C-alpha cells in the first residue's frame, strides 16, 4: 500500500534519507526555470 | 501552542477513571471523566496495581448525589 | 543484458583520477572531538545566561 | 426576520462565498513582482524540516539553535554559495577596466569585493556599482511564462584595463 | 513603539539618508523594519508600492518601476553618523570568504572525478 | 513570604495621587498595602481561630511531654497487629 | 617559571589590621591558570600619563578595570565549605575579566582537576569552559563533586588560620559578609 | 488604493488572500506573576540568609502552565487567581471553527475528549488488539 | 590579474576547440571517506567551476542566433549534484556532533554543575534533611493507612511528618503478574474450549 | 529555583519547538489539491529538450 499518492514527485536519496529534500526540490525547481540541456527556442518572445 | 498540557483534575485512584471535571471543579457541559494514563495502562498493569478490596471501593457509585460537590446532583446523571 | 554507454567520454585535465579520490582522510575521533566542544561552548554560554537573566 | 426563510430543505454545507477569493499565489511574472509579506505554515514547517529533522529527530538545545555552529550558519561560514558570474561581452577582445558581474541580490558592495580578494585573488578594485536587475522572463514553445532568477548588476571598476582574447 | 530605531523612519539627517526596509542577520544584536505580522503587513507593502515621499522634494526608497524585495536586501550591518556616512556598527555580519589552499594533497585534486 | 502575592499595577504615580485624593482608591477591587506590627484583636476572625489553634498545639505538646501520645501510637499500632 | 611558587595576599576584615595568607601554586599541570593568578597578584600598572598624552588620549585610560587583585574583595564567604573572591571590574561578585580576554578556557587543564584536601585553591567559573579572575579557596574536607567543573591551580601553603578566621564573619541579609573583607595589598614570591 | 488596471492592485487582491502564521498567544497577567510566588511563604535560615528548601512545599504546590515557561510551581492558597490560564492550556490550541468537524459525525464524538474544549483522541484499540480481545473470549 | 578573468571563461572554449564530457562527479561514500578541509578545498573547486559553467550557460543564452546551444551542458548537472553530496556528508557528520553535544550537555544538568553566579554551587547534600525508607509487605496496604502508622506522633501537622509516601511492584513481580495473567487467560479459553468440543459427544 | 526556572524555560522552548505550527499529517485535500489533468503538466513543464 502506497505511503504517497501515485502522482507524487519522488524527491528523496536513494536511501530514502529525507536529509537533503529541501535542496533537491530547490535544484529541480531552479532547474524547471531554465532547464541546462535546452536547446534553440523557438518562442517570439526570448530571454535574451 | 501549550507545552506541558496539565492532568485530568481528579485522577487520584488507580484502575477508575477520574470524575468529569466542572464536578470536581472548572469548565461544565460533558458526562464522562477521562483520562490517558488510565487508558494506555495495560488492563493486567491496572488489575496489578489494585486488589479487591481497594478495587470495590473506587468502583463505589453513589447514584444521584456526587460526592465532591455536596448537597446537589451528580450532573453525568443529569440530561445536560 | 548490461545497460552499456558512450565510455568514448572523457576529461582527463579536469578529472580526478581514482587512486586520488578514494584516498581516506576522514580520522573521526579528532575533528569530532573538535566539533562537539565547540557545540559545548555555545550550548553552555547561552544556559549561563538564561541563569544571569533568571 | 420579519420573515423566516425555508431553511429546512437545505441539507448543510457551506456555500461559496460569490465575492470568491482568488488564490494566494502570484501569476505576475513581468517588472512590477511583488513579494508577499504573509507567512504561512508551509514556510515554518519546511524550516523545520530542513535545519533539523522536525517529524522525528529531536530539537537541539536553543543555545546551538541561536549560535554561529548551528549547521544552516556552520555551512554557510565554511561552505559558501553565491555565483558570481561574468558577463564575457564586456571582458571579451576589447581591453576593458570595468569588467561586469552578475551577482546573488544578498551581496553587498563589500562582499563583492571579499569575494573577488580571497577567491579570485583580485586585489585592485576602485570600486563597486550595483544595479538591481529583475530576472529574465521568457515564454517557451508551449507559451510556459517563465522567469530566469533575479540578479545584480555589478560594475567592477579595475586599476588596470582587463582583456580576455579570442583566439579566430 | 517601534522596535527598530527611529532613523529609519526618518532620516538620519534632513535629506532623509536612512530610510527604507532593513534586514537582519539573525545572529545579530541590531534590528530592523522588516517585520512579516499582519500589523506590519501594510506598512511594509506601503514602502513597496508607494515609497516614501519624503519633504525633501525627492522620493525614497522606491520611487521607480521595479519594486524592491525587502527579503533579498543584503544585513543591515550598521548605523548612518552624519560625520562617517556609515558607521560599521558590526562587522560579523559581512561574509569573509576564506579558502583554504595548497593543503596536503589539495592541489592533485580535480573537479570532476573520473570513470573507471 | 507573603509581600509577593499581592498584586502591582502598572500606572501613573499621580493618578495614585488623584484617586486616595478622592476616596476612589479603595473601590474597584484595588486596596493599598500598609505593613501593620500589632493588630486588633477583637472581632478578628483570623486571629481567634488561628489563637485556638495555637491552643491545641500547646495542649497537644502537653500530651506529647506527659508522654499519652506514644502510649496512643502504640495502641494504633497493637490495634492494627490485632485486626 | 616554576620558582614564582609563591603569591601572598593580605587581608583585612572590616577595621581590622590585615594578616597575610600565602598561596603554594602548581605551574606544570596547569600552565594559564597560574600565570593570569601570578600576573594579577603583580598587577604593572606602572604607565604614567603625560599631559599630553592626557590631551592625546582623552580618555584617561587607567579609567579601565587596571588588572589586580588590589582593591578587590571577598563576595562570597560561606561557613564549613569555602570562601570565594577576586572580582576585579566591581567588588559584587559578577563578571570575571582574565588577563588574556574576558574569559580564557583551557580544556585538558579542567579535565585533571581534582579535589580532595582542604586550602585548596581553584577558579570560580560559572561553566567548565569560563575562567575568570576570580578564585575560591575550599575549606571543606573533600569537594569531590567540582572534578570536570572547576581547575585546580593551587593549595595554601601558609595562613589556613587566615581563611578560618575570615570564614568566621556573619553575613547581613544582603547575602554578602557583613563586615567587608578586603585584599588590601598582594606580591608574588618569586 | 486596491481599485485599478495596475498589477500593482492586480497582486494586492490575490497575495493578500494568504493566510498568517497563527499561535494561540493566552493572555498575560501583569499583576499576578506567577513566577515571583515561589518565594511566598517559605521559612528564613538565619545564617546564610536564604530560604529554606522545604520538601513539604513541592507536594502543596500548584504548577500553572504557561507558554514561555514549561510550568510554575505555585503556593496552593493562591490558585485561584489562575484559574483561567488552567483553562486556555486545558483548551484546544485554535480556533475551535477549525477543528469543529471532530464534533458534528457520530464516531468522533465517541472518540475524541471534549472536556473543556480539548478535542483530542481518546485511546482506541488497532483492529489486530480488537480481534484477538474478542477471539480469546472465544466470541 | 588578467589571468584570474580567464578562470572564469572556458580554455577550450577560447581556442575554440570542443569542450569534452568529464567522467563523472563526486559520489556520497567517496566524500565520506575525506576530511572536512578536502571537503571545502573540492568544494571551492566546484564553486569557482561552477561559477565559469554559468557565465558560460549565460553568455551562450546571450547570443542564441549565432552561437547556437551550449556544448556539453551535462556538466552542471554533474557539478550541482556534486556540490550536493558534499553537503549530505558535511550534515551528517554535523549532527553527529550535535547528538553527542547534546547528551554531555544534559548529563552536565543533571550533574547540575551550572551557576550564574560565577563559582561552584553548594555540596549536594547540604540542603536536603530528608530521609526515604524502604518498606517491604506481603499484602497491599492503602498508604493512608501507612501514613497514621508510620507518621510521627510528636509531630503536630496534617502531614505529621510524613513529606510523601509512594507504593510501588519491583519489575520482577510486575513481568510475574503480567505472565501470570497471560496464562490466566489462555486457562480460561482453553477450559472454555474443552467444555465446548467434548459437550456433544458426552 | 533559578537553576529551575532556567531548566523549565529550555525544555520549554523545545517542546514548544517541537510542538508548534501544527500542521496535520495527512488529510484528502492533499491529494484533492494536488491533482492535475494531462493538459495542465504538459502545460507546466515541457521543454524543448523532449522534442529535440
Ligand atoms: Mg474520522
Amino acid at each position: 500500500q502506497r505511503k504517497l499518492p501515485k502522482h507524487f514527485p519522488v524527491v528523496q536519496a536513494s536511501d530514502g534519507s529525507s536529509l537533503l529534500r529541501e535542496e533537491t526540490i530547490a535544484c529541480m525547481e531552479r532547474e524547471r526555470r531554465l532547464p541546462h540541456n535546452m536547446g534553440k527556442l523557438y518562442s517570439y518572445h526570448r530571454p535574451y | 501552542v501549550a507545552p506541558w498540557v496539565p492532568p485530568p483534575r481528579h485522577d487520584i485512584k488507580v484502575t477508575m477513571p477520574p470524575p468529569p471535571g466542572g464536578e470536581v471543579g472548572g469548565r461544565f457541559g460533558v458526562s464522562q471523566g477521562y483520562s490517558d494514563r488510565l487508558a494506555r495502562t495495560p488492563y493486567w498493569k491496572r488489575m496489578a496495581l489494585s486488589t479487591y478490596k481497594l478495587r470495590m471501593m473506587e468502583n463505589a457509585t453513589r447514584y444521584p448525589m456526587s460526592e465532591h460537590r455536596p448537597g446537589e446532583y451528580d450532573i453525568r446523571y443529569l440530561p445536560t | 543484458p548490461p545497460v552499456n554507454d558512450e565510455l568514448e567520454v572523457g576529461d582527463p585535465l579536469k578529472d580526478t583520477p581514482i587512486q586520488d579520490a578514494d584516498e581516506a582522510t576522514y580520522d573521526r575521533e579528532a575533528e569530532q572531538a573538535v566539533l562537539v566542544d565547540k557545540r559545548l561552548e555555545a550550548m553552555e554560554e547561552h544556559f549561563v545566561q538564561s541563569l544571569k537573566q533568571s | 426576520i420579519h420573515k423566516g426563510w425555508r431553511t429546512w430543505e437545505y441539507q448543510h454545507t457551506r456555500p461559496d462565498p460569490r465575492p470568491f477569493p482568488d488564490p494566494p499565489v502570484n501569476d505576475y511574472f513581468g517588472r512590477s513582482r511583488i513579494w508577499n509579506p504573509i507567512a504561512c505554515k508551509l514556510g515554518y514547517v519546511r524550516k523545520k524540516a530542513d535545519e533539523w529533522g522536525w517529524p522525528n529527530k529531536p530539537p537541539p538545545p536553543t543555545g546551538l539553535r541561536h549560535s554561529q555552529e548551528f549547521f544552516p550558519f556552520f555551512f554557510e561560514r565554511y561552505f559558501p554559495d553565491a555565483e558570481v558570474r561574468l558577463l564575457l561581452d564586456s571582458v571579451l577582445n576589447n581591453e576593458t577596466k570595468r569588467p561586469v558581474f552578475q551577482i546573488p541580490c544578498s551581496m553587498s558592495k563589500v562582499e563583492l569585493v571579499n569575494y573577488l580578494k580571497n577567491i579570485y585573488g583580485i586585489d585592485n578594485v576602485v570600486r563597486v556599482e550595483v544595479r538591481n536587475r529583475r530576472g529574465r522572463r521568457y515564454k517557451n514553445e508551449v507559451g510556459e511564462i517563465k522567469m530566469m532568477d533575479d540578479y545584480k548588476v555589478a560594475v567592477v571598476e579595475l586599476d588596470t584595463p582587463v582583456s580576455v582574447e579570442l583566439k579566430q | 513603539k517601534n522596535s527598530w530605531p527611529e532613523w529609519m523612519d526618518n532620516g538620519a539627517d534632513g535629506t532623509g539618508y536612512g530610510i527604507g526596509l532593513h534586514r537582519t542577520h539573525p545572529l545579530s544584536r541590531l534590528r530592523g523594519n522588516l517585520k512579516r505580522s499582519p500589523s506590519h503587513v501594510p506598512r511594509v507593502l506601503g514602502m513597496m508600492i508607494q515609497g516614501v515621499w519624503h519633504k525633501s522634494g525627492v522620493k525614497l526608497y522606491f520611487r521607480g518601476g521595479k519594486p524592491p524585495n525587502p527579503s533579498v536586501h543584503p544585513y543591515l550591518t550598521g548605523e548612518p553618523c552624519p560625520l562617517y556616512g556609515w558607521k560599521v556598527t558590526d562587522e560579523s555580519v559581512i561574509r569573509q570568504f576564506n579558502m583554504p589552499s595548497i593543503d596536503g594533497t589539495n592541489f592533485r585534486y580535480k573537479p570532476y572525478v573520473a570513470l573507471q | 513570604g507573603f509581600v509577593h502575592a499581592l498584586p502591582h499595577d502598572t500606572r501613573d504615580a499621580l493618578l495614585q495621587e488623584w484617586e486616595r485624593m478622592h476616596h476612589l482608591d479603595w473601590q474597584f477591587g484595588k486596596a493599598v498595602y500598609t505593613p501593620r506590627s500589632k493588630e486588633n484583636v477583637r472581632g478578628n476572625l483570623t486571629w481567634l481561630r488561628e489563637d485556638r489553634h495555637y491552643d491545641q498545639r500547646m495542649k497537644f505538646m502537653q500530651e506529647v511531654e506527659s508522654g499519652e501520645a506514644r502510649a496512643k501510637h502504640m495502641k494504633l499500632i497493637a490495634e492494627a497487629a490485632g485486626n | 617559571m616554576r620558582i614564582s611558587e609563591r603569591a601572598f595576599m593580605d587581608i583585612a576584615i572590616g577595621t581590622k589590621a590585615p594578616r597575610r595568607i600565602v598561596f603554594k601554586l602548581f605551574p606544570r599541570k596547569c600552565p594559564s591558570a597560574v600565570k593570569n593568578f601570578i600576573e594579577l597578584c603583580s598587577g604593572n600598572v606602572s604607565t604614567d600619563t603625560y599631559e599630553s598624552g592626557n590631551r592625546d588620549k582623552l580618555i584617561s585610560e587607567s579609567a579601565l578595570p587596571q588588572l589586580t587583585y588590589k582593591n578587590s574583595t571577598f563576595h562570597r564567604v560561606e561557613k564549613g565549605y569555602l570562601i570565594q573572591g577576586g572580582d576585579i571590574v566591581t567588588g559584587r561578585g559578577t563578571e570575571q575579566l582574565s588577563i588574556y580576554g574576558g574569559t580564557f578556557s583551557a580544556p585538558e587543564e579542567v579535565r585533571a582537576s581534582v579535589f580532595d584536601k582542604p586550602g585548596l585553591v581553584g577558579t570560580a567559573s560559572s561553566s567548565p569552559n569560563a575562567h575568570g579572575s576570580q578564585f575560591f579557596i575550599l575549606t571543606a574536607k573533600e569537594a569531590n563533586h567540582l572534578n570536570g567543573t572547576c581547575i585546580c591551580f593551587g593549595q595554601v601553603a601558609d595562613g589556613l588560620d587566615v581563611v578560618q578566621e575570615i570564614e568566621q564573619v556573619p553575613i547581613d541579609p544582603s547575602g554578602f559578609p557583613s563586615l567587608k573583607v578586603s585584599i588590601v595589598d598582594c606580591g608574588v614570591l618569586e | 488604493f486596491k481599485q485599478g488596471q495596475g498589477m500593482f492592485s492586480h497582486q494586492l487582491k490575490r497575495l493578500l488572500q494568504k493566510k498568517s502564521i497563527h499561535r494561540y498567544n493566552w493572555d498575560p497577567l501583569p499583576m499576578y506573576d506567577p513566577r515571583k510566588l515561589v518565594h511566598a511563604s517559605r521559612h528564613m535560615d538565619v545564617e546564610t540568609w536564604r530560604e529554606v528548601p522545604d520538601p513539604h512545599w513541592d507536594e502543596r504546590s500548584y504548577l500553572v502552565p504557561d507558554q514561555m515557561f514549561y510550568n510554575i510551581p505555585v503556593p496552593p492558597e493562591y490558585k485561584d487567581a489562575y484559574w483561567w490560564r488552567e483553562l486556555q492550556a486545558r483548551r484546544v490550541q485554535c480556533p475551535v471553527e477549525w477543528v469543529s468537524h471532530r464534533m458534528y459525525n457520530k464516531g468522533d464524538r465517541q472518540r475524541y475528549d471534549f472536556q473543556d474544549l480539548a478535542f483530542r483522541k481518546k485511546f482506541e484499540f488497532s483492529y489486530e488488539e480488537v480481534v484477538k480481545n474478542a477471539k480469546d473470549m472465544r466470541s | 590579474s588578467a589571468a584570474a578573468f580567464y578562470e572564469f571563461v572556458d580554455n577550450n572554449f577560447l581556442n575554440n576547440k570542443r569542450p569534452p564530457v568529464p567522467g563523472g562527479s563526486w559520489t556520497v561514500e567517496v566524500l565520506r571517506n575525506k576530511s572536512l578541509a578536502d571537503l571545502q578545498h573540492i568544494w571551492f573547486l566546484l564553486l569557482k567551476e561552477r561559477n565559469m559553467l554559468k557565465s558560460m550557460k549565460e553568455h551562450y543564452l546571450r547570443h542564441q542566433e549565432e552561437l547556437g546551444a551550449m556544448p556539453a551542458p551535462s556538466r552542471l548537472k554533474m557539478i550541482d549534484e556534486s556540490m550536493r553530496n558534499i553537503k549530505r556528508v558535511v550534515k551528517e557528520r554535523d549532527e553527529e556532533a550535535t547528538a553527542r553535544a547534546v547528551e554531555i550537555f544534559k548529563e552536565r544538568l543533571k550533574r547540575g554543575i551550572y551557576r550564574y553566579p560565577p563559582g561552584p554551587p553548594p555540596p549536594p547534600g547540604a540542603h536536603d534533611k530528608t530521609s526515604v525508607v524502604k518498606v517491604e509487605l506481603s499484602c497491599y496496604v492503602e498508604e493512608e493507612r501507612l501514613r497514621e502508622l508510620f507518621g510521627r506522633y510528636d509531630v503536630f501537622e496534617p502531614h505529621k511528618g510524613i513529606v510523601r509516601v509512594e507504593l510501588k511492584l519491583p519489575d520482577e513481580v510486575l513481568k510475574q503478574k503480567e505472565e501470570a495473567e497471560q496464562l490466566w487467560t489462555q486457562y480460561m479459553a482453553e477450559c472454555s474450549d474443552v467444555k465446548a468440543y467434548h459437550q456433544w459427544s458426552t | 529555583p533559578v537553576y529551575c526556572e532556567a531548566l523549565r524555560r529550555e525544555r520549554a522552548r523545545e517542546e514548544t519547538l517541537m510542538k508548534w505550527p501544527h500542521v496535520p499529517e495527512w488529510k484528502y485535500e492533499y491529494s484533492t489539491y494536488t491533482r492535475k489533468h494531462l493538459a495542465d503538466i504538459v502545460q507546466y513543464n515541457y521543454t524543448n529538450v523532449v522534442d529535440y
